């Protein structure tokens, strides 16, 4: 088994809460890009976008608020 | 007024694949109502399309397993609004199924 | 070892041939496959009016 | 079931409360060309025109608005 | 939850001194969504919504204001 | 009870109430010009209530959108 | 009243600058609502609530920035 | 061989493989229209060529700058 700690176990309850955003992100993108005048393909790749915008900054920042957690204990062992 | 009318279609495609191999297969065509003249009506027409899509595979029992998606019509036309062509190509309906059979 | 852990095992399916492969243990490998055949079965078929 | 975000959803709203409209104004318009010199027709027309436009700015205006709510939240997490 | 901090008290004033307002927007747009065009309902929407903006962003304002107030205090123990 | 109301719902009835009813008078013109459309005296009714009726609207909307805008700016400091 | 700091004096200084604006703002409202199109009233109302718009604006940041000093001071007394 | 590229180009140039000849459609429909800028046959076509244009070229660029936003947010964590 590759090897995984806390922080990529935290990581990772993201990246399989959000089961099928990370390509259904690429084929609007690619309807899109066949005929962008379409309002019906704008009007959803604009929802599209958002959601994954949103879920790559919640999971960034919560990695960095562990990792901030840890080094505050670890800096008591001395 | 008195009025009888029956009318039949049979259509048939078929699409070559292998084992664990996704496939589809895709079609349109055109028809048109040959009313004819020069003082003539407008030549109306009719567009029927089918799509298919599946996956095979092989069980050991010598069976065959297919996921399958099936889209299957013609057109909507309004403008073919012509009362003279009583003779109209025939109005198929527009239908969807999907599903896994054995 | 007779004595391995269990979270030792690795599952990696392979649809190219409808199969899968997996590392471990030959008690683990023969416990896996028990497990298989106790788990995949053919459906039956349902059809409704 | 099929993986639908929030937004999904608000934007979902609109398209299930215009039951039709999409097909209608279509329908519309392959009526009229057949023969714009009706004045009926484009009166018709003209309506389900105006209507297609107010749906599609409301219902861009507010994905944006819930997004940028989301994202003041999740900045705060630092 | 039966565990509450202080932090979730200050959290829950905003949640109870807004007697329903959650709900409020929620059937304002059901409403809206079925009728996109009707001026009453667009000027009851832009209300309800924009209540709903500043209510959550001060919400999470004030908890990152006291989580620093004593995240400066613990600080000093050592 | 009575259901609950912020400021800006506030600042927003404040015209609902003002105009004491004009969103019926609309109403009631446009279903009397639509009987006879060809009458000089509803036709002149009509347009005063309907530019009436505009600019209610624009004025509500506008001023919802400043105060929204002047709280944002005070709520955005506490940080 | 019966407790006030140094930020509360700086913030009251601009509360009794302005004598009235706090309630002229609020009668020419209403002045207006009663008949919205009178060009006078519009004229009367958009200067009152320009006014008061960049009070409040010019009111909040100095409160800021007095307090970004004194935490600056405060910093130094470990 | 061939230039590197990274993904911001690779997102940029999808649009540049869906719209095949755009590129060459919109120089010919304005030089045949400037040879005879008096025909409504080429005017209604150059409208809609031009509008086609500028449509896609402003989607593009919007795109473009969301993934810059979302990557500078991710690289920002690490310190």
């Amino acid at each position: 088994t590759p090897w995984s700690g806390y922080l990529d176990d935290v990581s990772a309850k993201f990246d399989t809460g959000v089961d099928n955003l990370q390509t259904q992100v690429t084929e609007a993108l690619d309807k899109l890009a066949a005929k962008p005048s379409d309002p019906a393909l704008l009007a959803a790749y604009q929802s599209k976008l958002s959601e994954y915008n949103l879920y790559r900054n919640a999971q960034s920042n919560t990695v960095k608020v562990f990792k901030d957690i840890d080094a505050a204990i670890i800096q008591n062992f001395r | 007024l008195e009025e009888k009318k029956q009318a039949t279609v049979v259509s048939r495609p078929v699409l070559l694949t292998q084992e664990n191999v996704p496939a589809i297969f895709d079609n349109n065509r055109t028809f048109y109502t040959k009313l004819i003249g020069e003082r003539n009506v407008a030549l109306e027409h009719v567009t029927y399309g089918t799509m298919i899509r599946v996956l095979p595979r092989f069980s050991a029992d010598g069976q065959i397993e297919m996921s399958l998606d099936i889209e299957d019509g013609n057109d909507k036309t309004p403008q073919s609004d012509t009362t003279t062509s009583v003779d109209a190509l025939p109005e198929v309906g527009r239908t969807l199924i999907s599903t896994i059979a054995r | 070892k007779q004595n391995a852990a269990a979270g030792n095992i690795k599952i990696v399916a392979y649809p190219d041939t409808n199969s899968l492969l997996v590392k471990g243990t030959a008690e683990q490998v023969h416990f896996i496959e028990m497990l298989v055949k106790a788990l995949d079965v053919a459906k039956r078929h349902v059809e409704l009016s």
